[PDB]
Parts: structure tokens; C-alpha cells; sequence
């Protein structure tokens, strides 16, 4: 979800809108919601992540007091602590 | 056709006199209809004049002109000279308008050393009219990849501060420096993630 | 000659004394340009209200008076 | 010697004793005044300040093409639409006829529906210019007229709008109600007009002893206002002096009418500045008729000098610098605002308010007058009569001037300027601003009076200039009461008080209210908006579908040689906008986005990207430079726009972006003789020996036994340098953003130590150009290309500007100047650094010169280039570097425009660069690079680059025989060259 | 000027009798001594003694307003021309549209006098002409040509090559010729030879 | 100034210098005279004696109301008004002020 | 003090 408010600030046109997700709990069925919301972006399915949100993605893999993402998103330095924990 | 005229535009009593009247005078020698002025683009008003960059600085406003269809207009244009109503084939607008879209402009830089130059610049879409249509989307997609690729490039370098990636070594070494000279069907190709000559491609049957 | 003997020798004294020939002099053309500022301060309001309206707005009452 | 120790500090106490007696004198002034009208009287009005208006002919067409373009594409049949048309026809000339002509009879239908309502209202349009083809310029508001309405929410939120009469629509209306006045005020309007019934606006005769209304005149001005309804007012040959006409005011309006009916006007402005100058240029674009002019001056109502000056302008004939105008129209409304002044609070303002009123309105009117020695072309005065004076509340000294303002009546007659000027007391009613009043101008009109708005009360004046009540002045004094009804309100600030107090006593009510009960809610029971950021793209050109591009060109396919064909694959800029994105940003639209914004913070540096912990907290966005805390993206702007603009663009030089180079204290030496020789000071063998190699005689140089340093003493005779300054003329330049780096975009500290700025410039752009083509890697061209034929052929005119200096000026001063600099010097080693740096190509390298025309001679040899098939990618474009050594120079010659003359008449470094206008006075100087990778058009479709453009044409010329190598000419005529004697 | 520059570090007084002032420099002012150097370059390529533009008939106007390496070059175009036997340069429009007869000679790095002047004689205050840095570009050489010579409107190329300018300039004038932009152009390169230059 | 110095005067009480008096009655018929000056020759003469007039009696009666703090003993000001504003000739800024 | 005085005083006989 907080990836989702992410491509939403990148892909509004500096203008503060509702957010599609405005609760985690809609996002129970991810598959309709993620559709609805890349139709209000078509452009996002189109534009490669910036990498700011790439960085704001890999801080997020890496956030403490979560459980750690099922995949690796990056082959850093830190590439033990991704593949080991 | 020729709907803008990027002027060189100095501010100057004597540029826009004569620069106005030299286009009024090609535009009106080269049959314009009466009543079709073209717009005039006076980026300087803005940008000030560079001497080396004015025509580049203009040439890139007139690409950006043709791309988005915007005429941007001179905003100090308090008052026009009365002198440039003599000038029927040339408008002077004051505030920025929005064209259905504008099929060539014209850069004209007059320089001093009695140096006047002239760049007539068409629109893309005449040019992808000239190739066939599979040709045309195959150049589409090549863009289409393109773009997603400049993206990242470019953000990853404005963030970074990684914009301009110097050069250490050139695509050749010294060793192949000469066949791959020597060679002019040598191309680089990639190895260890660099664009590179390797001694393969030089001098080959099978690029010729 | 003597007279130049004499300025260079003076201005000598001065400057082993650590004192300034000029200074007050410096202090006098500081002082001339604030009176002609304060002058031309003047000389605008004057033009701008006139001399019967500059002359008539002065202090007549006085309690002791 | 017979000197005086304490002379001079005789004279300084003397002096000192002066200055305090200018000081009390001053002092005395002052505590008599006050502050506020003390400095309210300095002199504003500068003859060389005044702003010309006078291309109503380039105006005309610049709005039909707005119209024109705003109706293609569907953002515009209204009343807006019918008053530019209206506009559009009062400056209708024969080669505006022609203009609509051509872009109306080739404007293609197909395209759609709203194509051909752009066409058919354009044959409308063109019909009816023809119709006015000859005829006068007409002043015709056709806005609907509006009505004061107030809402109070349910939450208590006070809501003012004005909304469109249901009854009334249109100026003809307003004025049919007008005669039909109102229960309370008891085929042409003169018939309209209900016996024993006072209209709302009606002229007041005077009997024996005071004014009363009066039905004949009262019916003569109303039919003149129906007429200006249904035909328009010409204003054509009236000459009006308007003051308080800014933004948001009545006399703004009335200045708008005027310069529709075609009158010159002279508007006064007490805030003199950029903003207001394209106010009124704008305004004059929109409504400046065929035959207006005008006239923007600074001016203080509240200075004589300032009255006596313009009125001094406006008569002088145009070679002593004046207008060579004859008024035929006063309108002072200028007014200083003063409010919770009583009988006690009567200040400084309050006297400097009302000598504006009045005594500067009375000195105005006495020099108009003094100038005229006609007495054939009087001068008519709208005087900004007020039907309250004193009754409303604490104003100051606003009524007694208002009512002092009617005693020229009588002395129209008692005195001998009645042949000079004539009086007409417009009492004008409430009008609306367009705050304070608004909420209850809804609850004043439901009684039957009304309310006007600042149109309205225009529309009311304006008519007043009709010729019938201007010879209706000349003949007889005209006192107008425009007041809507109000004189027939009994205790109108007691009335005015409970409508306010009733209003604040429900919605304050109801506000509190609504948060208690929103806190007892909250109390039983015990979204999220996202926040934008910068989607920064380069926006390759929009590739359309093939079916559309060839619906766009005709049956081309397969003809062109596309090896032959040139295109522009990419480009960048560096200059005082930054890059080409933010350029094109504040060009075309004159205001930064978002992604612009935040660009140009990262260029200049005022944000830096963060990524990690910041504080702890885990961070990855923008943060501040000086700071390094976290800045939001809509902070960027909220918290850098003002810098940005302040620090980009045209403005003055900055001594930090140019080795410390003030143009005010621009440094020089002389040569000076030594007459007394100079003491000794100590320096090294060599450089005793250099002094002694130099000054031969003139110098003596001496070892130190006990150091081994020598001492020179300069004899008598020697020639020494004193360095000496000087204000310099030119003080603003079109400089790279200040904060610009080559470090921002990456370029190593070694290189900007060793190369220039004019080449870091180059180095930026090209690289910004080659990923405007999408060429992520330089080395990507050799793919496809050979190393021989990626080309550079850009190029400077005066390139390398600060090596020259170093190497002809630092060097001379013995600074410590690198020994490689004349290397820097050359105009080609940009592009020498740009391809040892980046490309590595062996192309063809050119390096053009051509001053200002340079950029375009590198196009026209990068064209040449490829079409000889000496490369397949070239680099052009063209570059320079500002110094202080090329504006002098520049300034020598009078081709740069003199910032101290602009200042002088008013203008900011904002409009310093006028292109194509009536006062331009040179050139503004700038900085940067500009670059554009050109490509074949068959190799930019192989590696799908994004073509740009055609360089369908480039040429190059010179003039002809001359002794003027800065003169431009007509030899850039030899890219049209035909024979009609296919 | 010298209180603008010194600031506190000089004194500046009216003389009464004259009404011109008298300048004291204080002590901590920074005054410039001029020191000599001998510099290891003493030999030049230079053009022979003697050699004077008005031996070719180039008038003293020119000779005083234009610079030295301008001189040069248009005794060099003269030479060139009638070398061509081209007796008046005008000849050429008698066959070729003005618009065909270019100019794609240019120096490396010319007008070094001009230079020479605007940055260091104006610095020193000397009598410099007004217009010096429109004679310091490397395109004003190729200017005066056709403002006293050609008075052709053909292409107009300047090339900057540093020692390798001559040659691109012929190609320049081959590339302007064959794509029909030109019929007959001026190739070659100019410079001088100047202390600053050199040192 | 003077008109401020004379109010304060007149209402400070005899310990402070002043008559420590309550005025019942102003009447303000300081006046200048002004002829031969029309609208054309509004000068200084017409602006001070306009001042003088209207403005400082304005201040003369704001500076008593100031100086009292009772309610109950008003000042009567006795305005000179004239029944011809502007009708007579050449008088400067007389009518102004009277009107 | 006293002997830059002096030498002062010295060089200005000189001088003269
Ligand atoms: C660059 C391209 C060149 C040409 C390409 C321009 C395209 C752009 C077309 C103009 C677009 C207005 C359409 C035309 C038609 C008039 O020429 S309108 C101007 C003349 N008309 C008037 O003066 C009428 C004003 N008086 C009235 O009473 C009007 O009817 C009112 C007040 C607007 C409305 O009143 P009601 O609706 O009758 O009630």
C-alpha cells in the first residue's frame, strides 16, 4: 500500500487528489484495485520506476519491524541480510 | 507553412528594424498569402543574448515550438515599434499561444561581422510520412525503449550527481586503436558492460 | 625649497606622533555632504509646500508667554 | 609655516553646528506633519518613466489568434467572447480584415465540429469588422450585469458571490431599470422614466439655492447611457487624464472603456513597478482601440511638484520631451485609503489623504488650466463626488474633501476658468469592489435601492463622457448623482451597522454552534490526500500513429533520401532558465511547475537528494543544501520559488558568479610618474632583480647581509600603477542560475580546475543533449557508426573569454595562472574537451565563429557535413561565456542597452531585454551553451533516437561593402532566391 | 576613481586656487610596480621588416581602425585573387550569383592585438578604440575582406583549428561548394604573433 | 503643534503649568485672508490658510476630546460656516473649508 | 619608534 501512495504522489499532476487507497483494509483484493488504480495512471505502466521511488522501494524491503520482503530486490553489499534472514 | 519565425531578436534599434524587414521581404518575395504573417519568437526577451548560444538557444526554443505547438509570446513587448507595422508578413505576439500545431519555424542570427544566418526546421511527422509503415513502428518501439531508458538515466544521474560520466578510456585500446580505425565497418560492441572495439569485429568478413 | 624641507619634516612628526594631517578636514567635507543632504531634505519639502506655508507653521504659543 | 593645526576641525564643528540646525529645522517640519505625509510627498513622476501604448495594430491580430485557437480547441457564443469580438472590431483595419481572411478561408472543417464553429464564427466576425470598416471605435460593455448575493452556511461560513441579475442582463436592461427607478427613489428611457419617480442615476439640477433633480437632464443622460448600451460610446479624440486606475478600482474600469472608445489617456499610477506596467500593457493588448494611446506615468497625487510635472508633460510638445496633448477629460480618482480616523485620530494621514483629495485635485485642475490658453477646448473633471459626508464612520478627513470638491461648482462661475474646464460631480453610489461591504450590499438592495459594481459604475461615468453631458458641462456645471437610491435611506450607518451586526450575529452563531456540536459528537463517539512530487520525464517527441501520420503528410512515402535528410535527434541548453526544460517552462508559460521547480532547485542547488538515515529516521528524497533537512515537493516551490526567480534569468551581475567582478567598481590602473621617491620594501632576489631589470635608474635594490633578501627602493622618476575604479554602465546580465554547478551534474573538480565555465557549459549541454536523443552511453554511436563519422561542429565567437583574461590581464599581474591557459583560450577546445571527455569520435571537427550568428553557422556545417558524408552525427550548436572584459567592450560600442538609462526610465532586469519594441535601447548580455545533436534521418530511425526535427534548411551570408562590421544586413535575403521573369 | 577604488586607504582634496584634486595614497594601499622578466623566447617567424599594408595600397583609415593580422589577410585575398587573375573582384558576379562567392578562411586564435588591447590596455587605461573587440573576433578578418573586397552574400564560414585551420578551412569551402551553397570561396587561415601569445 | 501646546495648556491643572480648566465653548475663528487667488493660483498662502481653517480646527477639537475623559460637559464649537461656497470670487481655499 | 623617527628625519636632510 505504501508503495501504491508512492507511484500515486509521483504520477499526480501537482495536485493533492484522494487517494484510491485511502485504507489497507481494500486492498484485500489486490488484483481489482491495483487495476483501477494504474487506469487512473496509465502512464505508470508505462514509465520505468524512478529511482528515487526505486530507493523509497528498497528502504521499504528493508524497513525494521516488518516482516522481510519474500524476495531480493537488490544485489548490494547487504545481499546476505537479504537472502539469510 | 512556415507559421513562426524565431528572430534573432537583440533588442536592439537596429537588429529588429532590419531583421524584420529582411524576413518580411523573403516572406513577401516568396509569395506568402496576404493576411498569413509569421508569429515571431524573441527568446531573448527572456534569455538574454549569448553570442556564441543564440541561435543554439533559439534553434532548441524553435524544436520545442514545433514539439508542444506553443508559440511563446515577448512578454516585454511593452509596445511595438510603429516603424514594424511596415512589416504586413510578420506578427509580434506578447503572451505565450497554443497552436493546432506548427509545421516548420524559421531561426534567423545575424551576427556581427556582417554574418546573417538562416535554419528552416520541419516537423517530424513530414518525415515519418517518407518510410513505410513497418519501418515506423519498429522505429516507435526503438523510441518507446529508448525513453524508458533516458528515464532512468537521468534520474539516476540527477539524483546522484552522476550527469556527465566521463570518459577514462576510449572504446579502443591503444593496441586496436589503428585496425579499428582501419576498419570502417569497426563498431563497438559489448563486453565487461562497456562498449567496446574487440579485435573480433575488426577487419571482419561478416560485417562486410 | 626651505618651505618643502620644512612640510616634509612636519608631516614627518606627524606620522612617528601617529596623527592624522587630513582627519578633521575629512571630518569637515563628511559634515559639508550631510548639510547638503539635509539641505536638499529641506529644499524638497519648501518646493513642494512654499515659503508662506514654511514660515507660518512655526511655535507662536508659549505657556510662559 | 603659517598653517592652522585646527582649522579644519573648526570647519567640521562649524559644519556640525549647520547640520543640527537643518536638523531641528527639519525636526520642527516634521513633528508638524507627521511621518506619513512626510514621506508620502517625495517626487514619484519622472518624465522618462512614462510607458507608451500605442500597437493596437499588432494587438488586434494577437487576440484573434488567442480567440481563434481558444474556440479550436474548445475553451471557448459567451459574453467574454462578444467583448473581445467587440475589441477586435474597434481596432478593425484593412490588414486585420485580410489576417481573419487568410485564417478563416484556410481553416479545414474536417478536423471536427469545433473547427467549423471556429470557421462560422469567424465569417461572423468578419462580416461584422467589415461593417466597422470606417467607422469610430465604440466602447460597448457587454458583461452581464451582476448582483451582490451572501450566503451563510450552516457551518456559519460567510460566502460572498456575485451572481447574475435574474431580471436584468444586459447594459440596456440596467439602464431601462435605472429610468424605472424604485418605490423607494418617489420610445426612448425619457418615456421609460415613471412620473414622480427619481431613477437611480439622474443629473441634479441647481435651483435658487441648492441642487434638486432634474427630469430633462436626468432623461438627456439616460438616453445617452441607452445609447451607449445598444451602439457603443466613442472616445475617439479625447485626451483623459485618469489617476486611482489600478488594479481592482472603478477608475481601472473607466480607463478600460475609455481606451475601448478609442481616447488617449494618461493613467497614473502611485506604485510605479513591473507588475503594474503589464497590468496596463495587457490591458491596452485587450481594449486599446484604433486611435489609443496609453499614457502609464508615476505619480504622486499627494506632491505639488508631482501635479505641476505631469501636467507639465502632458502639454509639452513631443520635442521638449512632453505629450503635445490638450486634455479634454480629468478623472481624479486617485485616493488614499483611511479608515478608524475620528475627530480625535486626525493625523498625518488624514492630512495627507485629504491634500490629495483636494488641494493637489485643486492644483491639478488650477495647471490644466494655466496651460490652456484656448478657451474653445475645455477640459471636462469628473469629480469623485460621495453622497455621505460623515455620516459613515471614522474616514479621516475623506468627507470634507469629497464635500470640499463641490464648491467648483460656484466657482465655475465665480472665477474665469469656466472656458478652461468644465465641472461634472459624479456622486457616485456604493459600489462593489472586484470587500467588507459586499456581504451586505445583498441586504442594502433588498429595500429597493441598489448596489453598483465597479463595471456598473464605469458604464455610469463613462456615459458621463458623452458628447450630450460633455456639452452639457461646458454650457452648465453637471452634478450626477449615479447613488443608487442610497439618499433616500434615513440613518444609513445605523441601517448599514445592524445589517452587518445581524449578519456576524448569525453566522458567528451558527459557526459556534456547529464546533460544539461537532465536539459533543466527538465526545459520545469517542482522507488521506496524496502529496504530489516531481514525475519529471523528457518528453520525446509524441509518436503518433502511422495511419494519422499520413492522414498529416501526403503520399511522401519512399522519395526523400533520409541518408540526406538531417533531423535533430537531440538538444540541451545551458543558460540563465537553466536547462531547456526549465527554459521552455518560464518561457511558455512564465511560471514554474512542479518538475520545473524542483529542477531548478537541483541545478542551483538549493535541494540535494538524500538517501539513507537522516536523523535516524531512514530518508530518500530531497533535502536542503545549507541545511540538510527534508524538503517536501511542494515545499520545493513553497520554500525556493522566490530565489529562483530572484537568482535566475536576467538580472544584475553577480560579482560571486565572475571572480568578484562589480561593474560598479570596475577596476582599473593608471600610470603615475613617482615624484617622491617611495620607502623601501623588502622582496626576493629575483623579484629585486626583476624590479631593477624593469625600472633600470629609477630603482635601487640592496642585499640584506643578515637575511639574504633584497630591498628596492622606486626613485624619483619611476612610473608605479595605483589601481583606480569605476562605475560601470552596464549592470545586468542574463546569467546562469547562481548555485550552478558542474559538480551537480557530475563533471570531476579536476576538470572545472583545469577547463573553463564556457567549456564546463559545453560539457553539460552536450551531455544533456545526447540523452535528449536517448544516447545513455556516448560510445552507443559507435554501434551503428563509425568512429569517423560522429562529428562536433559547434562553436563560440568569442569563446574561451576567461582564459583570455587570465592569460592577457592575471598573467601581466603575475596571479597564479595555469601554464596551460591559452589551451582553454581556443575557441575549439570545447569541443576538443568534449570529445576527449565523452565521445572519442574521429568525425569531422569544425569550429565555427560568427558572434552572435555562430550557432546557426555550426547547424549549416553540421548540415554540410553530413550531407558530404564526411560524418552521419554531428554535434552544433554554440556557446559563450560572460566576462567583464566583453561587456566593456560591449558597452564601448553601445550595443549592450546602458541599466543606468533603464533605470532611469523605470525598467527592472526582468524587462530590460525589450525585442521589437518602440524603446529598445540594446542588447541584454548572457551567458551559457546551447547544443543539438543532428543525425541522417535514416540512422536516427535504425537506432530510434527521438527525431525532433527537420533541419530542412541552413544557410549562411554576409551583407555587403561597408565600414560597419556590427551593422546587420540583408544577405541572410539569399535564402530566398527565385527567378519570376513549374 | 582612486577614492572609489581605495576606499578608506587614500584621501582625495580640492585644491581651491585650481580646483583639481590631490590624491594621497595611505599606508596598507595596494599599488602595482612594474618588473621586467627575461623571457626564454627571443626568435620569431616574423613578417619582414618593412612590410607595410600601405605598400599594397590599404588605407591608413583601415590600417588604424582594423588590426594587423587583418591587414595580413587582406593582402593575402588581394594576392590570392589576382593570383586568379581575377584583376576586380567583382568579376565573379559577372559569372556567379553574389549569394555563391563565400569566405571560409579563419584564424585559431585570431585578432590577438585586438585582445591584447581590450584586456590589457584598457586595463591600464590607454587610448584603446571603442570598437576593438568587434577587431579581436577570428570572423571580423573574413568581414573586412568582403566589406572592402568581395561584397559577396555567400556562405560565410570561420573556422577555429588552432595550428590545423587552413586545411579545415579548404574543407569547409570544399563541403560549401559541392553542396551547392557556393561556387568560388575564400580558403585558408591568419594569425599573429603577440607577447601574450607567445610568452 | 501650537494647537496640541494650547489644548494640553488648557486642560492641565495649575500644579503642571496649565489653567486646569474644562472648556465649555470653542470658537475657532482664526482665519487668514486670501484674495485674488482662484483655482489657478491655489498656492502655499491657500493650502497653510486651508490648514489653518478646516484641518488644525480639526485637531484643535479632536485634541479637547482627547483631553476629556468626563461625558458630561461637552464643548460647544461654534464652526464659523459661511453661506457662500464658491459663489464669490477669487478666494482661495476659503469656500473648502467653510463647506 | 625613535630610530624609524630618526631615519625618517635622516633621509628627509638627505632629500633636500
Ligand atoms: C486568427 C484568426 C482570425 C479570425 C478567427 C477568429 C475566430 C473567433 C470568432 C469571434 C467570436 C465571436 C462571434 C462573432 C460575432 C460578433 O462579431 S460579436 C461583436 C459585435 N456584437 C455586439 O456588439 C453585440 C452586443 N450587444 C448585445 O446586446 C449582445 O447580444 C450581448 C450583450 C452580448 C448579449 O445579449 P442577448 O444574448 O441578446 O440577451
Amino acid at each position: 500500500g505504501d508503495f501504491l501512495r508512492r507511484v500515486e504522489e509521483r504520477f499526480t499532476s501537482s495536485a493533492g487528489t484522494v487517494s484510491l487507497l485511502q485504507n489497507f483494509n481494500q486492498l484485500n483484493e489486490p488484483e481489482q484495485f491495483t487495476a483501477d488504480f494504474f487506469e487512473k495512471f496509465p502512464q505508470a505502466g508505462k514509465q520505468l520506476i524512478s529511482e528515487e521511488d526505486c530507493d523509497y522501494f528498497l528502504m521499504l524491503a528493508a524497513r525494521p519491524g516488518q516482516k522481510p520482503v519474500p524476495f531480493v530486490p537488490v544485489l548490494d553489499e547487504r545481499f546476505e541480510f537479504f537472502f539469510k534472514k | 507553412d512556415i507559421g513562426v519565425a524565431s528572430f534573432h531578436g537583440t533588442s536592439t534599434v537596429a537588429n529588429d528594424k532590419n531583421e524584420s524587414a529582411t524576413i518580411n521581404n523573403m516572406m513577401k518575395h516568396l509569395g506568402r498569402s496576404e493576411g498569413n504573417p509569421v508569429f515571431g519568437v524573441f527568446q531573448k526577451y527572456l534569455t538574454g543574448h549569448p553570442k556564441g548560444a543564440a541561435g543554439a538557444w533559439m534553434l532548441n526554443g524553435a524544436i520545442q515550438i514545433l514539439e508542444s505547438g506553443l508559440v511563446p509570446g515577448n512578454r516585454n513587448a511593452d509596445n511595438v515599434d510603429k516603424l514594424l507595422e511596415q512589416y504586413e508578413y510578420v506578427l509580434y505576439p506578447s503572451r505565450s499561444i497554443q497552436t493546432d500545431g506548427i509545421k516548420a519555424v524559421s531561426v534567423t542570427s545575424f551576427g556581427f561581422g556582417q554574418k546573417g544566418a538562416q535554419a528552416v526546421v520541419v516537423h517530424p511527422d513530414y518525415l515519418f510520412a517518407v518510410l513505410d509503415r513497418s519501418t515506423y513502428e519498429e522505429y516507435a518501439t526503438k523510441v518507446s525503449a529508448r525513453n524508458k531508458k533516458t528515464y532512468r538515466y537521468m534520474h539516476n544521474a540527477i539524483t546522484r550527481n552522476t550527469m556527465f560520466v566521463a570518459k577514462d578510456k576510449a572504446p579502443y585500446s591503444d593496441e586496436l586503436e589503428q585496425p579499428v580505425y582501419l576498419d570502417p565497418l569497426a563498431r563497438v560492441e559489448e563486453n565487461k558492460k562497456k562498449l567496446v572495439f574487440s579485435d573480433k569485429t575488426i577487419q571482419s568478413n561478416q560485417s562486410y | 625649497n626651505k618651505k618643502l624641507a620644512k612640510q616634509q619634516l612636519e608631516v614627518l612628526a606627524r606620522y612617528l606622533q601617529s596623527r592624522l594631517k587630513q582627519g578633521s578636514l575629512k571630518s569637515f567635507i563628511k559634515e559639508k555632504e550631510a548639510s547638503a543632504v539635509l539641505q536638499k531634505e529641506l529644499d524638497l519639502w519648501e518646493a513642494e509646500h512654499g515659503e508662506f506655508y514654511a514660515k507660518g507653521i512655526q511655535p507662536t504659543f508659549s505657556a510662559l508667554k | 609655516q603659517s598653517r592652522l593645526k585646527q582649522g579644519s576641525l573648526k570647519s567640521f564643528i562649524k559644519e556640525k553646528e549647520a547640520s543640527a540646525v537643518l536638523q531641528k529645522e527639519l525636526d520642527l517640519w516634521e513633528a508638524e506633519h507627521g511621518e506619513f505625509y512626510a514621506k508620502g510627498i517625495q517626487p514619484t513622476f519622472s518624465a522618462l518613466k512614462s510607458r507608451t501604448y500605442d500597437s493596437y495594430w499588432n494587438w488586434a491580430r494577437q487576440d484573434v489568434l488567442s480567440m481563434y485557437f481558444d474556440i479550436i480547441f474548445g475553451k471557448l457564443v459567451d459574453r467574454e467572447t462578444i467583448n473581445q469580438c467587440i475589441q477586435i472590431m474597434n481596432r478593425a483595419n484593412p490588414t486585420l480584415i485580410k489576417f481573419m481572411q487568410y485564417h478563416i478561408d484556410h481553416c479545414p472543417e474536417y478536423k471536427g465540429e469545433t473547427y467549423k464553429l471556429a470557421k462560422r464564427l469567424g465569417q461572423q466576425l468578419i462580416d461584422n469588422c467589415k461593417q466597422v470598416l470606417t467607422e469610430d471605435p465604440v466602447y460597448k460593455d457587454v458583461s452581464r450585469i451582476t448582483g451582490p448575493k451572501t450566503k451563510v452556511s450552516a457551518k456559519g461560513n460567510i460566502e460572498y458571490e456575485e451572481t447574475q441579475k435574474d431580471s436584468v442582463r444586459k447594459f440596456e436592461q440596467y439602464v431601462y431599470e435605472m429610468a424605472q427607478g424604485g418605490a423607494m427613489t418617489k420610445q426612448p428611457v425619457s418615456s421609460t422614466i415613471p412620473s414622480q419617480t427619481i431613477p437611480f442615476l439622474h443629473i441634479q439640477k441647481k435651483t435658487k439655492d441648492g441642487w434638486e433633480y432634474n427630469k430633462k437632464l436626468s432623461s438627456l443622460y439616460l438616453d445617452g447611457l441607452e445609447s451607449a448600451a445598444i451602439n457603443g460610446l466613442t472616445f475617439k479624440d479625447k485626451y483623459v487624464l485618469v489617476t486611482g486606475a489600478g488594479a481592482g478600482s472603478i477608475g481601472a474600469e473607466i480607463l478600460q472603456g475609455l481606451i475601448s472608445g478609442g481616447a488617449k489617456v494618461i493613467v497614473t499610477t502611485s506604485r510605479f513597478s513591473k507588475k503594474v506596467t503589464e497590468y496596463y500593457q495587457n490591458m491596452y493588448a485587450r481594449y486599446g482601440a484604433a486611435g489609443s494611446t496609453l499614457i502609464v506615468v508615476p505619480f504622486n497625487q499627494g506632491s505639488k511638484q508631482d501635479v505641476d510635472a505631469l501636467v507639465q508633460y502632458i502639454y509639452d510638445e513631443p520635442k521638449k520631451g512632453g505629450l503635445g496633448w490638450d486634455l479634454d477629460a480629468i478623472i481624479p480618482f486617485a485616493a488614499i485609503p483611511e479608515n478608524g480616523n475620528g475627530l480625535d485620530n486626525i493625523d498625518s494621514k488624514s492630512e495627507f489623504a485629504h491634500r490629495i483629495m483636494l488641494t493637489n485635485l485643486l492644483r491639478l485642475l488650477g495647471a490644466v488650466k494655466s496651460k490652456k490658453p484656448t478657451d474653445t477646448r475645455p477640459a471636462q473633471c469628473i469629480l469623485p463626488l460621495s453622497p455621505n459626508h460623515g455620516t459613515f464612520g471614522f474616514d479621516g478627513l475623506y468627507s470634507e474633501s469629497k464635500i470640499s470638491l463641490e464648491t467648483l461648482f460656484n466657482r465655475w462661475y465665480s472665477e474665469d476658468w469656466g472656458s478652461k474646464l468644465t465641472v461634472c460631480g459624479a456622486v457616485i453610489g456604493w459600489t462593489r469592489g472586484t470587500s467588507a461591504n459586499n456581504i451586505i450590499a445583498e441586504g442594502i438592495e433588498k429595500l429597493g435601492v441598489r448596489t453598483f459594481s465597479q463595471k456598473e459604475m464605469a458604464f455610469n461615468i463613462l456615459g458621463l463622457l458623452t458628447p450630450e453631458i460633455v456639452q452639457l458641462c461646458q454650457e452648465e456645471p453637471v452634478m450626477a448623482d449615479l447613488n443608487g437610491g442610497l439618499q433616500f435611506i434615513d440613518n444609513l450607518k445605523d441601517f448599514t451597522s445592524k445589517l452587518r451586526t445581524d449578519l456576524l450575529e448569525t453566522a458567528d452563531i451558527r459557526r459556534a454552534v456547529s464546533i460544539e456540536s461537532a465536539i459533543e459528537q466527538k465526545v459520545v463517539n469517542g482522507k488521506v490526500m496524496v502529496e504530489p512530487r516531481a514525475n519529471m520525464k523528457f518528453d520525446f517527441p509524441t509518436l503518433k500513429s502511422y495511419d494519422e501520420i499520413k492522414q498529416i503528410a501526403p503520399e511522401l512515402e519512399g522519395m526523400l533520401d533520409l541518408e540526406n535528410v538531417v533531423v535533430v535527434t537531440g538538444f540541451a541548453e545551458v543558460g540563465p532558465w537553466g536547462n531547456s526544460r526549465t527554459r521552455w517552462e518560464m518561457e511558455a508559460y512564465g511560471e514554474f511547475s512542479l518538475e520545473g521547480a524542483i529542477e531548478m532547485a537541483w541545478i542551483m542547488g538549493f535541494i540535494k537528494y538524500h538517501n539513507g538515515n537522516l536523523q535516524g529516521k531512514p530518508y530518500s528524497g530531497w533535502v536542503d543544501a545549507k541545511t540538510q533537512t527534508p524538503i517536501d515537493e511542494k515545499d520545493i516551490k513553497s520554500k525556493y520559488e522566490e530565489e529562483i526567480l530572484e537568482h535566475s534569468g536576467i538580472r544584475l551581475i553577480e560579482p560571486e558568479l565572475f571572480n568578484g567582478y562589480d561593474p560598479k567598481k570596475k577596476q582599473m590602473i593608471q600610470e603615475i610618474v613617482v615624484q617622491h621617491d617611495l620607502e623601501p620594501f623588502e622582496c626576493s632576489k629575483e623579484t629585486a632583480e626583476q624590479y631593477k631589470h624593469e625600472h633600470g635608474e629609477k630603482c635601487e635594490i640592496f642585499e640584506i647581509e643578515e637575511s639574504g633578501e633584497y630591498t628596492v627602493r622606486i626613485l624619483k622618476g619611476a612610473t608605479l600603477y595605483v589601481p583606480k575604479a569605476l562605475r560601470f554602465d552596464r549592470l545586468v546580465a542574463g546569467q546562469i542560475p547562481t548555485g550552478w554547478d558542474a559538480r551537480t551534474y557530475g563533471i570531476p573538480e579536476d576538470t572545472i580546475s583545469q577547463v573553463d565555465p564556457i567549456t564546463l557549459y559545453v560539457l553539460v549541454a552536450t551531455v544533456e543533449a545526447l540523452l535528449s536523443a536517448g544516447i545513455t552511453d556516448p560510445y552507443e554511436f559507435y554501434k551503428y557508426v563509425h568512429v569517423s563519422e560522429v562529428g562536433n561542429c559547434s562553436g563560440s565567437g568569442m569563446g574561451g573569454v576567461s582564459a583570455l583574461r587570465g592569460m592577457f590581464k592575471d598573467r601581466y599581474a603575475d596571479k597564479p595562472v595555469q601554464n596551460d591557459i591559452l589551451q582553454e583560450s581556443f575557441i575549439n577546445t570545447m569541443s576538443a574537451w568534449v570529445n576527449m571527455l565523452l565521445l572519442s569520435s574521429s568525425g569531422p571537427i569544425k569550429t565555427p565563429v560568427g558572434a552572435c550568428a555562430t550557432a546557426v553557422e555550426s547547424v549549416d556545417i553540421g548540415i554540410e557535413t553530413i550531407l558530404s558524408g564526411k560524418a552521419k552525427v554531428v554535434l552544433v550548436g554554440g556557446y559563450d561565456d560572460f566576462q567583464e572584459e566583453g561587456s566593456y567592450e560591449f558597452a564601448n560600442m553601445n550595443a549592450t542597452s546602458n541599466s543606468i538609462e533603464e533605470f532611469k526610465h523605470g525598467r527592472t532586469p526582468k524587462e530590460m531585454s525589450r525585442p521589437t519594441t518602440t524603446t529598445r535601447n540594446g542588447f541584454m548580455e548572457a551567458q551559457g551553451s546551447g547544443i543539438q545533436v543532428i543525425m541522417t534521418a535514416d540512422l536516427a530511425l535504425k537506432m530510434g533516437v527521438p527525431i525532433h526535427a527537420v533541419l530542412a534548411m541552413t544557410a549562411t551570408a554576409t551583407d555587403k561593402i561597408g565600414r560597419s562590421v556590427p551593422a546587420p544586413g540583408k544577405g541572410i535575403l539569399t535564402t530566398a532566391r527565385e527567378h519570376h521573369g513549374s
